[PDB]
């Protein structure tokens, strides 16, 4: 019934050639299923964890998914979302700034 | 730590 | 300052084959330190604070029984509410619960509460006295008769301002060296142009914990609320948390604008302004 909220964002302010976290911080949805992946160029990252499923006081879901990372001029990011609520994917692209 | 017991909404 | 103990539980059924999936999180304030999850194959409630490691065996054993005795609670009560709520066995729903307990900067009793949902919504809770409870609808009126009748609030009460409050206090003294410290955010400000006559300031906080903050923006010395631009509060990933706004000025009147930042770790709000 809730569409999720999406974040994605360094654990640390960017420099290229520093090891870092790639975070997609995804909130506010309901049910709990959801399908979560970082993307580096358009492709799936492997390794990537997440945090225990936990919940706001509207009952509404929040997990935070991550991946060490290590920033470059060339490479882009993304995180891409798939939900009961979503009719395909929403991807946010990474904005060092934000 | 935990409640020791949690009743359910019906027995 | 309060401090709380709270356990969230979620459990989601699967209808197409086998029991519902459950988690359960423990924290003090906002920083977890236990978890369950069915899906794990331990079986066993896991620490994921450094300082809930100093427990030893027993406090393993008996958190694994009684989170999985939790489990089996909430399996019962999918099926108790998909009958109150008339549903089939073909559809997948939830449950979700949070109780706790806070003590107040007096280190005594503060406050108690139970919160359950169906499918997102509120169910039932238990009122401040803890001796009552509020049914959100005609289905949850059959859950409050049942637990009057069954005095389940009078147990609750117990644990609340007794058992809860009193490892709350345990755990506090363990884990002083992080739980106690606050830590003030690193603020900063950022300046982006977007043409040659406007840029985006933007005011940072980074690092804080706990998570609860107040950023805000104001030109010469008066709020500039609907103009500012406010994410939600968003985990590091290393235990704290990072908030930003920004607002945009014309190119040469930067010197107009104040970032405000308030968080229990600082004693005075700070003020950050683009010279």
């Amino acid at each position: 019934q809730r569409t999720p909220k999406i974040q994605v964002y360094s654990r640390h302010p960017a420099e290229n050639g520093k090891s870092n976290f790639l975070n997609c911080y995804v909130s506010g949805f309901h049910p709990s299923d959801i399908e979560v992946d970082l993307l580096k160029n358009g492709e799936r990252i492997e390794k990537v964890e997440h945090s225990d499923l936990s919940f706001s006081k509207d009952w509404s879901f929040y997990l935070l998914y991550y991946t060490e990372f290590t920033p470059t001029e060339k490479d882009e990011y993304a995180c891409r979302v798939n939900h009961v609520t979503l009719s395909q994917p929403k991807i946010v692209k990474w904005d060092r700034d934000m | 730590l935990l409640l020791p017991l949690l009743p359910p909404l019906s027995p | 300052g309060s401090h709380s103990m709270r356990y969230f539980f979620t459990s989601v059924s699967r209808p197409g084959r086998g029991e519902p999936r459950f988690i359960a999180v423990g924290y003090v304030d906002d920083t977890q330190f236990v978890r369950f999850d069915s899906d794990a194959a331990s079986q066993r409630m896991e620490p994921r604070a450094p300082w809930i490691e100093q427990e030893g065996p027993e406090y393993w054993d008996g958190e694994t029984r009684k989170v999985k005795a939790h489990s089996q609670t909430h399996r019962v009560d999918l099926g108790t509410l998909r009958g109150y709520y008339n549903q089939s066995e073909a559809g997948s729903h939830t449950v979700q619960r949070m109780y706790g307990c806070d003590v107040g900067s007096d280190w005594r009793f503060l406050r108690g509460y139970h919160q359950y949902a169906y499918d997102g919504k509120d169910y039932i809770a238990l009122k401040e006295d803890l001796r009552s409870w509020t049914a959100a609808d005609m289905a949850a009126q059959t859950t409050k008769h049942k637990w009057e009748a069954a005095h389940v609030a009078e147990q609750l009460r117990a644990y609340l301002e007794g058992t809860c409050v009193e490892w709350l206090r345990r755990y506090l003294e363990n884990g002083k060296e992080t739980l106690q410290r606050t830590d003030a955010p690193k603020t900063h400000m950022t300046h982006h142009a977007v043409s040659d006559h406007e840029a985006t300031l933007r005011c940072w906080a980074l690092s804080f914990y706990p998570a609860e903050i107040t950023l805000t923006w104001q030109r010469d010395g008066e709020d500039q609320t609907q103009d500012t631009e406010l994410v939600e509060t968003r985990p590091a990933g290393d235990g704290t948390f990072q908030k930003w706004a920004a607002v945009v000025v014309p190119s040469g009147q930067e010197q107009r604008y104040t970032c405000h930042v308030q968080h229990e770790g600082l004693p005075k709000p700070l003020t950050l302004r683009w010279e």
